[PDB]
RNA sequence: AGAACUGGCGAUGCGGGAUGAACCGAACGUAGAGUUAAGGUGCCGGAAUACACGCUCAUCAGACACCACAAAAGGUGUUAGUUCAUCUAGACAGCCGGACGGUGGCCAUGGAAGUCGGAAUCCGCUAAGGAGUGUGUAACAACUCACCGGCCGAAUGAACUA
RNA sequence: AACGAGAUUCCCACUGUCCCUAUCUA
RNA sequence: GCAGUCAAGCGUUCAUAGCGACAUUGCUCGGCUCUUCCUAUCAUACCGAAGCAGAAUUCGGUAA
C-alpha cells in the first residue's frame, strides 16, 4: 500500500517488519500477508507453516 | 474440475500474461509492423517507376 | 481385519446422529402433499418416509458393527490388548446394544408401514408418520452412552500402532526409567521421551530396522512394576514370538533398587522363560549372578553415549532371533568419480538444465549438439529426406559420385551406338 | 491404473457382446466382453472399446482354470480402421486381447501375433510379453 | 441444440461483419486487426512436433490444413467513429477519390445498365488543393476515439467469376488516433499485404457464413446452414507468395512446386496470389469470402507459443484420388503414353 | 445470484372470505371456552 | 501416528503462533454470531435454531436456581383386541372383516399408585363406550375399559385405555 | 353437528370494496342545481406530496381483514414501561495489587497438591479470599475470576411487560 | 420314433434390430 | 403416545377451584421418450467443524 515501508529484522531469525503512518495501511497490509499463507486441506495442529503478527506497536517508543 | 471461469486459474493465467506470454506476441507484432512499413516502401518504388 | 483400524466410519452422538438421519429423510424425500389427493398416494408419502428412515438409522448402526473389530475374532494378543486399554466386556455390551437397537429399529419400520396401509385419513396418517419416527428416535436416545465411549473406543484404537506377530520382534523391558527409551531413541527413527520420571511412555511404541536384509520390529515397553498401562507390557511378552530385552541400571539413576528389579525379574521369568532373554547392563556383583540361574540369560554391559555398542546388543540379538573371458569396462567409467548430490563443484545435469531453462514440461530438448559429427558447423540438421516422388534415404550412399561416373560410362558406351534417334 | 502416460483417441471396434480370441499362452482361445473400463456415457450408446484398452471379459472358449471369474483383459488386435499419427490408416486380421490383473501385470507368459504400437505403448508389460510388435 | 446460435436464421449477406475486435494499446505500432480473403481448398500436411511433454515429443503428425486465398486487400477509405451513450456513431468516412472498377461495381446491383457514374462528383470535390478533404480529416483526427479502414477485395486476381469486390471495416491497434488516420492517409489507393498482417505460428478466429443446406426436418425443423459463424483459435501455419515459386517446397521436401494440386481445387481455380494455410477447418465452403480476424486477446498457451516445422505438402489430386505430387512425378511413374509418342 | 421466487400480497377473494369464516369461528369456541 | 502424535507434537512444537488470538476473537464474535444467527437462517434452520437456544436457555435456568438453592444449605380400520377362540367365533358377525395388522395383544398398561409401566397382554375386551357393537368386536378406542393378565405380577385387574391407538403405536392403559 | 329467531340473495338496478353470488353504502319516472353515504385525496384517479404528535429500515418490509394460521419462542434490532437492586461511607467499565495459612483435608493410585473422579465440604485469619471459577503440568507450579482493596468520578445493574 | 410351417430353451451361422446412422432410386 | 417428575406464569384474590412449554423417567398400476422448472444437492467449485499425521473420510455452510 501507499505509505507503508517494509524492512527486514537485522540479528532476528525470521522477522519481517512493516512500518507507516495509517493503521489501514499496515494492518491491512499485515492481515494480507497472512492470508495468502492458507494451510490448504491439511490440519491446524500439525502444520506451524506461516506468516503470523507478532507485535502490534510504535516506530517511537516512549 | 475447475471451471473455465475458475478465479484461481485466471489469476495464474495473468501471471503467465506478464511474462514471456505477451513478449513473444511483442516481438511478433513489430516484425509484422516492421514489413508493413517494408510494404510503403515496395509501392513508393513502383511509384518512382512510372515517375520516371 | 489385520494389524490395524484407522479405517472406521465416524460415531455420532445420539443426538447429532438423529440429527443426521431425520434430516436426511426431509431433504431426499418428497414433503409436500395435499388433503385433497387420492388416499392411495397418502399411504405411499408416509409408507415411503418410515422405511428410508428406517434404511437411515440401518445404514448407520451397519457401518458401526462391521467397521469394529470383531475383538474375540481377531488376534489373541489383540482380543487381549483390547481387554487392557478397554473393559473388553463393556466393548462387547455397546456393539450389543448396537445390534440390539439396529433391530429395534428394523422391527418399527416393519410394523408402522403394515399400520400404515390402513389409515383413513392425512391426520391419522400423519400421526402414524410421526408415531414411527419419533419411536426411533426415542431408540436412539436410549443411546447417549454407548456411542459416547465408540468415538472415544474409535479414535484411540485409530491411532494405536500396527505389531505384526508373526515378523521377527525383540521386546525391550526392565523398570520404568531405566534408560530403554535411548535404546529406541539410538537404535532407529522413533521419538520416545526420555523425561526424568517413572511412568513417561504409556503405551507400546513401535521401531523398525533391517539387518542381514530382512524387517525387524523391537517394542519399546512402558515397563512393570497391575495396572492396563503395567499389563499392556506382561501381555506384550506373553503373547509375542519374541525374544526380551530386561533392561538394568547400575548406578545412582532410576530411583529405584537393583535388588527389586532381580525380585521383578525372577517372579516375571514364568511367562518369558519360553522366550529365550537377553539381559542389558546400563556379594553385589554376585547378585548378578543371581539373575544368571536363569537358563536362558545373557549378561552384557553397555553406554547408550557411545554409538557403537548399542549396535553391538542389536547385533548379538538379531543373531539369537535367526536361530530362534573378460568382461569389458571403459577406462572413462574406471577414472571417473562419483556422483555426489551435495557438492557445489561438478557436472551439471539434464534436470538442472531443464530448472535452468526453465519448467519441465516446457523445455524442448534439442537432439542436436548431443551427437558426434566431422563439423559442428552443419550439427543444425536439415536432411531432406524426400526428393520428388523418391525418398532421399533410399538413394543414399558413399562414394555415390564414382558410382555415378560408372553410370556416365554407361551412358557414352549407349550414346555414339544410336539408341537416340 | 497400469497404463503408462497419456491416453489418446483411436476408432472403437469392440463394443460389449463381442467375441475377440485370446493371445496369450495362459489356455483360453477366446474372450466375450461384458463392460469396458473408463468409457463415456450417451443414452442408449454401448461402451465399446478399442485398442490397448482394458475391457471387463470372460472366457468363452478355454480352460476352466480361466474361467468361473471375470477378469480384465486388453486389447491387442483389433481390425477396425484406426489412424496412426504416422500418415497411415491400418487394420488387422481378427480381434484379439490379452488377459491380465488389475495392476496390469500379465498371466501369460507370451503373446502370439501382431501387437498393437498403441497398445504396447501404454501397456509396459503387454511389450514385455510381446513377440510382434506392429 | 445450443440456444446460443439463435435465432438458426439466414445471414444478412455471404460477407459476415466482425462483431467485436482486438482492444487497443496507446503504444503499439500501426497495424490491421483484420484482413479478408477467400476460403477455398483444404489439403495434408505432415510436420515434427516439438511439443514438449506430448506423447508426440520428437515424433511426426499428420493433420489437415485449409488454404484460404488472400489477394493483396487494396486499402479505399478510413471511417471514425465517437464514443457515445448510444453505442459508436460514425461521423465521417473517408475515400481514396480514385477506386476501382471493382468497388465502383460494388455500389450497382446491375453494373452494365448504368452510365458508370458513382464518384464523379466526389472526385471532383478533390480537385483542388484538397480544402474540404483535409478538412473531414481535420474533422476525424480531432474527434472520433476509434478509426476503421475501409479496403476491398482484389476480386480478378481471384480464379472467381464474380467481378464484384466486398467492401470490409477494419480497425487499427497502433495508438495515437493521429497516426492512424495518417497511416490512412499513407496508404489512399495503395495495397496491404498478407503477410503485413499475419505471420506463422500466429493464432487467428476466420469468421465465415456456414455452407447453407435449405431447408430441414425442442429440436424443430426449419433453416440449416447459411448462418454466420466465429471460430476461434486457427494456428496459421504458411503465409504464401504468388510471385514465389515452390510455395509447396518445405525445409524436407524441397521441391519447386506451387500447394495448389494437380488440375486445381474442386470447384475452384488455382492460386495465382498471396494465401494462408490455416490448420484445421475454417467455416464455409470453397469459393466462400472469409475475414481473418486475430485472436481478441494474448492467447499465449504452448499451443500457440511453438514454431511449425512443415515438412511435407500434399498437393495430389482432390479431384479423384492422390498418387502423384506434380505432373511431373505422374509421368515419370508412368513412363511414355500413346499420344506422346 | 439466482433470485428465488417471491410469495405474493394478493389474497385472493377465496383466502379473504374463508379468512373471515376461521376467525368467526374462533369466536363462537372463545365464547363456549369462556363458561367453563 | 505412534499413540499421541499431535499432543507430543504440541508438547514440542506448539500449537500455532496464532492458535489463542484466533481462539480468544473467535469466543468474542460468537456473542454477536449467535444474534447474527438468530436474524438470518431462515426456514427450517431458524426454528431448530429457536428449539436448540430455548433448550440452552432452560438448561441454564437450571444450573443457576440450583446453585442458588444448594446456597442456602364393511371393514374396521380401528385396532381390536380378539380373543384366543378365533377360529370359528362369529355367529353373528356375518362379514365384518378385522385384519391381522391390526390386532394388538398386549397393552402398555402402568400403575396409578406406583409410577412403574407394565407391558401386559390383554384377556378380555370389557366396556367400551361409544358403541356397544364394539365391546362385542373388541374395539379399543379411548375409554375402553380393558382385563389386564398378572401372570408376572396390591394391584388392580382392569385397566382403562387412554391414547387412540389408531393414531399412534400401541395401547395405553391406566388401572383402575 | 341439531333447533329457534333474525337479516341477505332471491322478482333489484346504482355508488364503493382494483376484480366478484352472499362485504360496506343505498325509497330506480324524465331532467337541472346543491349536499352527502361507503370508500377515499402521490400518479394512474375525481379529491391535501394537508397539518400535528409519535413508532418502524425489513438479504425480496408494510399497506391485511372478529388482531385468525403457522405463534410458543429465539435476536448483542429499536423505542417505551414495571418490579426489585446498587450509588460521592464512591455506582458500572477499566487496568494495578492482594487473592492467605490448617492444607499436599480423607479415601482413591503409578502419578491427582482446588481444577480425572467418590462423599461430606469444616476451622482459623482478615479488607477479603470457595476442601476452589475455568486454562494449565504426568504430578506440582503459573495465570484466571468471585471476594476485597488502590487511583477513576455519576450514574448504573438485574428480572419481566408492551 | 419320425413328425406337424405345434410351442419353448439352448448351441452354431447370418443379418442395419441396434450401437448409429449414412447414401441412392422409385 | 400414555402416566408421572420438575414448573415461566396465569387461575375472579391466589400456587392447595385447576391449566401448564423445553426437558426428563418409566417397556417398546408400471414404464418408454422429450421439454421446461424447483432445491429439500449425489457429483463437480469454494469454505467451516472433526484424533483432521499423509491418504482416505464423516458431519455441516454457500451454491441449481
Amino acid at each position: 500500500r501507499d505509505g507503508v515501508t517494509i524492512e527486514f529484522s537485522t540479528n532476528v531469525k525470521d522477522e519481517i517488519v512493516l512500518s507507516g503512518n495509517s493503521v489501514e495501511d499496515v494492518s491491512q497490509n499485515a492481515a494480507d500477508l497472512q492470508q495468502i499463507c492458507r494451510v490448504r486441506n491439511k490440519d491446524i495442529r500439525k502444520f506451524l507453516d506461516g506468516i503470523y503478527v507478532s507485535h502490534k506497536g510504535f516506530i517511537t517508543e516512549d | 474440475a475447475k471451471s473455465l471461469r475458475a478465479s484461481s486459474h485466471l489469476n495464474a493465467k495473468s501471471v503467465k500474461r506478464r511474462g514471456v506470454f505477451q513478449k513473444a506476441v511483442d516481438a511478433r507484432e513489430q516484425r509484422i509492423s516492421d514489413k508493413l512499413k517494408e510494404d510503403l516502401l515496395k509501392q513508393k518504388l513502383e511509384d518512382l517507376k512510372k515517375k520516371e | 481385519m489385520q494389524l490395524s483400524w484407522k479405517d472406521i466410519p465416524t460415531v455420532a452422538p445420539a443426538n447429532d446422529l438423529l440429527d443426521i438421519v431425520l434430516n436426511r429423510t426431509q431433504r431426499k424425500t418428497p414433503t409436500v402433499i395435499r388433503p385433497g389427493f387420492k388416499i392411495t398416494r397418502i399411504r405411499a408419502f408416509y409408507m415411503r418416509k418410515v422405511k428410508y428412515t428406517g434404511e437411515g438409522f440401518v445404514e448407520k448402526f451397519e457401518d458401526i458393527l462391521k467397521g469394529f473389530p470383531n475383538i474375540n475374532d481377531v488376534h489373541p494378543f489383540h482380543r487381549d490388548l483390547m481387554d487392557t486399554l478397554y473393559e473388553k466386556n463393556h466393548y462387547k455390551i455397546s456393539l450389543a446394544a448396537i445390534s440390539r437397537a439396529k433391530s429395534l429399529v428394523e422391527q418399527v419400520a416393519r410394523d408402522y408401514v403394515r399400520l400404515l396401509k390402513f389409515g383413513q385419513s392425512l391426520f391419522q396418517c400423519k400421526q402414524l408418520k410421526r408415531a414411527a419416527l419419533g419411536r426411533m428416535a426415542t431408540i436412539v436416545k436410549k443411546l447417549r452412552d454407548p456411542l459416547a465411549y465408540l468415538e472415544q473406543v474409535r479414535q484411540h484404537i485409530g491411532r494405536l500402532p500396527s505389531i505384526d506377530p508373526n515378523t521377527r520382534t525383540l521386546l525391550i523391558c526392565g523398570y520404568p526409567n531405566v534408560g530403554k527409551s535411548s535404546f529406541l531413541r539410538c537404535i532407529t527413527k522413533s521419538d520416545v521421551d526420555v523425561q526424568p520420571y517413572a511412568f513417561t511412555t504409556k503405551s507400546l511404541y513401535v521401531g523398525h530396522f533391517d539387518y542381514k536384509y530382512l524387517r525387524f520390529q523391537a517394542i519399546d515397553t512402558p515397563g512393570i512394576l497391575m495396572n492396563n498401562i503395567e499389563m499392556q507390557s506382561i501381555y506384550a511378552i506373553a503373547h509375542l514370538r519374541s525374544c526380551v530385552l530386561y533392561f538394568m541400571d547400575l548406578s545412582e539413576q532410576c530411583g529405584f533398587t537393583i535388588e527389586a528389579q532381580v525380585k521383578l525379574f525372577h517372579s516375571i521369568k514364568p511367562l518369558f522363560a519360553n522366550k529365550s532373554v537377553m539381559v542389558v547392563i546400563n556379594e553385589r556383583a554376585q547378585l548378578l549372578e543371581s539373575v544368571k540361574e536363569v537358563p536362558g540369560v545373557e549378561i552384557m554391559t553397555s553406554s547408550c553415549q557411545l554409538e557403537e555398542n548399542v549396535m553391538e546388543v542389536r547385533n548379538k540379538a538379531c543373531e539369537k532371533l535367526l536361530a530362534s573371458r573378460t568382461p569389458f569396462i571403459p577406462e572413462s567409467v574406471k577414472n571417473l568419480k562419483k556422483y555426489d548430490p551435495e557438492d557445489p563443484n561438478r557436472r551439471k545435469l539434464a534436470r538442472d538444465i531443464e530448472a535452468e531453462n526453465g519448467g519441465a514440461g516446457v523445455f524442448n530438448v534439442n537432439l542436436k549438439d548431443k551427437y558426434l559429427l566431422e563439423d559442428d558447423e552443419w550439427k543444425n540438421d536439415i536432411m531432406p529426406e524426400i526428393l520428388d516422388g523418391k525418398n532421399v534415404y533410399d538413394f543414399l550412399d558413399p562414394e555415390i559420385a564414382a558410382k555415378l561416373q560408372a553410370l556416365e560410362e554407361e551412358e557414352e558406351k549407349l550414346e555414339n551406338e544410336g539408341f537416340y534417334n | 491404473n497400469g497404463a503408462q502416460g497419456t491416453k489418446f483417441r483411436i476408432s472403437l471396434g469392440l463394443p460389449v457382446g463381442a467375441i475377440m480370441n485370446c493371445a496369450d499362452n495362459s489356455g483360453a482361445r477366446n474372450l466375450y466382453i461384458i463392460a469396458v473400463k473408463g468409457s463415456g456415457s450417451r443414452l442408449n450408446r454401448l461402451p465399446a472399446a478399442s485398442l490397448g484398452d482394458m475391457v471387463m471379459a470372460t472366457v468363452k472358449k478355454g480352460k476352466p482354470e480361466l474361467r468361473k471369474k471375470v477378469m480384465p483383459a486388453i486389447v491387442v488386435r483389433q481390425a477396425k480402421s484406426w489412424r496412426r499419427r504416422d500418415g497411415v490408416f491400418l487394420y488387422f486380421e481378427d480381434n484379439a486381447g490379452v488377459i491380465a490383473n488389475p495392476k496390469g501385470e500379465m498371466k501369460g507368459s507370451a503373446i502370439t501375433g501382431p501387437v498393437g504400437k498403441e497398445c504396447a505403448d501404454l501397456w509396459p508389460r503387454v511389450a514385455s510379453n510381446s513377440g510382434v510388435v506392429v | 441444440g445450443h440456444l446460443g446460435f439463435l435465432p438458426r436464421k439466414r445471414a444478412a449477406s455471404i460477407r459476415a461483419r466482425v462483431k467485436a475486435f482486438p482492444k487497443d494499446d496507446r503504444s503499439k505500432p500501426v497495424a490491421l486487426t483484420s484482413f479478408l480473403g477467400y476460403k477455398a481448398g483444404m489439403t495434408t500436411i505432415v510436420r515434427d512436433l516439438d511439443r514438449p511433454g506430448s506423447k508426440f515429443h520428437k515424433r511426426e503428425v499428420v493433420e489437415a490444413v485449409t488454404v484460404v486465398d488472400t489477394p493483396p486487400v487494396v486499402v479505399v477509405g478510413v471511417v471514425g467513429y465517437v464514443e457515445t451513450p448510444r453505442g459508436l456513431r460514425s461521423l465521417t468516412t473517408v475515400w481514396a477519390e480514385h477506386l476501382s472498377d471493382e468497388v465502383k461495381r460494388r455500389f450497382y446491383k446491375n453494373w452494365y445498365k448504368s452510365k458508370k457514374k458513382a464518384f464523379t462528383k466526389y472526385s471532383a470535390k478533390y480537385a483542388q488543393d484538397g480544402a474540404g478533404i483535409e478538412r473531414e480529416l481535420a474533422r476525424i483526427k480531432k474527434y472520433a476515439s476509434v478509426v476503421r479502414v475501409l479496403v476491398h477485395t482484389q476480386i480478378r486476381k481471384t480464379p472467381l467469376a464474380q467481378k464484384k469486390a466486398h467492401l470490409a471495416e477494419i480497425q487499427l491497434n497502433g495508438g495515437s488516433i493521429s497516426e492512424k488516420v495518417d497511416w490512412a492517409r499513407e496508404h489512399f489507393e495503395k495495397t496491404v499485404a498478407v503477410d503485413s498482417v499475419f505471420e506463422q505460428n500466429e493464432m487467428i478466429d476466420a469468421i465465415a457464413v456456414t455452407k447453407g443446406h435449405g431447408f430441414e426436418g425442442v429440436a424443430r425443423a426449419g433453416q440449416r446452414g447459411y448462418h454466420s459463424r466465429t471460430s476461434i483459435n486457427h494456428k496459421i501455419y504458411r503465409v504464401g507468395k504468388g510471385d514465389d515459386e515452390a510455395n509447396g517446397a518445405t525445409s524436407f521436401d524441397r521441391t519447386k512446386k506451387t500447394i495448389t494440386p494437380m488440375g486445381g481445387f474442386v470447384h475452384y481455380g488455382e492460386i495465382k496470389n498471396d494465401f494462408i494455410m490455416v490448420k484445421g477447418c475454417i467455416p464455409g465452403n470453397r469459393k466462400r469470402i472469409v475475414t481473418l480476424r486475430k485472436s481478441l486477446y494474448t492467447n499465449t498457451s504452448r499451443k500457440a507459443l511453438e514454431e511449425v516445422s512443415l515438412k511435407w505438402i500434399d498437393t495430389a489430386s482432390k479431384f479423384g484420388k492422390g498418387r502423384f505430387q506434380t505432373p511431373a512425378e505422374k509421368h515419370a511413374f508412368m513412363g511414355t503414353l500413346k499420344k506422346d509418342l | 445470484m439466482r433470485v428465488r421466487k417471491r410469495q405474493s400480497r394478493r389474497t385472493s377473494t377465496k383466502l379473504k372470505e374463508g379468512i373471515k369464516k376461521k376467525a368467526s369461528a374462533h369466536r363462537k369456541k372463545e365464547k363456549k371456552m369462556a363458561k367453563k | 501416528p505412534q499413540n499421541d502424535y499431535i499432543e507430543r507434537h504440541i508438547k514440542q512444537h506448539g500449537k500455532r503462533l496464532d492458535h489463542e488470538e484466533r481462539k480468544r476473537k473467535r469466543e468474542a464474535r460468537e456473542s454477536h454470531k449467535i444474534s447474527e444467527r438468530a436474524q438470518k437462517l431462515t426456514g427450517w434452520k431458524g426454528k431448530q435454531f429457536a428449539k436448540k437456544r430455548y433448550a440452552e436457555k432452560v438448561s441454564m435456568r437450571k444450573k443457576i436456581k440450583a446453585h442458588e438453592q444448594s446456597k442456602v444449605k364393511r371393514m374396521i380400520t380401528k385396532h381390536t383386541f380378539v380373543g384366543e377362540g378365533f377360529t370359528r367365533r362369529p355367529v353373528k358377525m356375518e362379514r365384518i372383516i378385522r385384519p391381522s395388522a391390526l390386532r394388538q395383544k398386549k397393552a402398555n398398561v402402568t400403575h396409578p399408585e406406583l409410577g412403574v409401566t407394565v407391558f401386559l397382554p390383554i384377556l378380555a375386551v370389557k366396556k367400551n363406550p361409544q358403541s356397544p357393537m364394539y365391546t362385542q368386536l373388541g374395539v379399543l378406542t379411548k375409554g375402553t375399559i380393558i382385563e389386564v393378565n398378572v401372570s408376572e405380577l396390591v394391584w388392580g385387574k382392569y385397566a382403562q385405555v387412554t391414547n387412540e391407538p389408531d393414531r399412534d403405536g400401541c395401547v395405553n392403559a391406566v388401572l383402575l
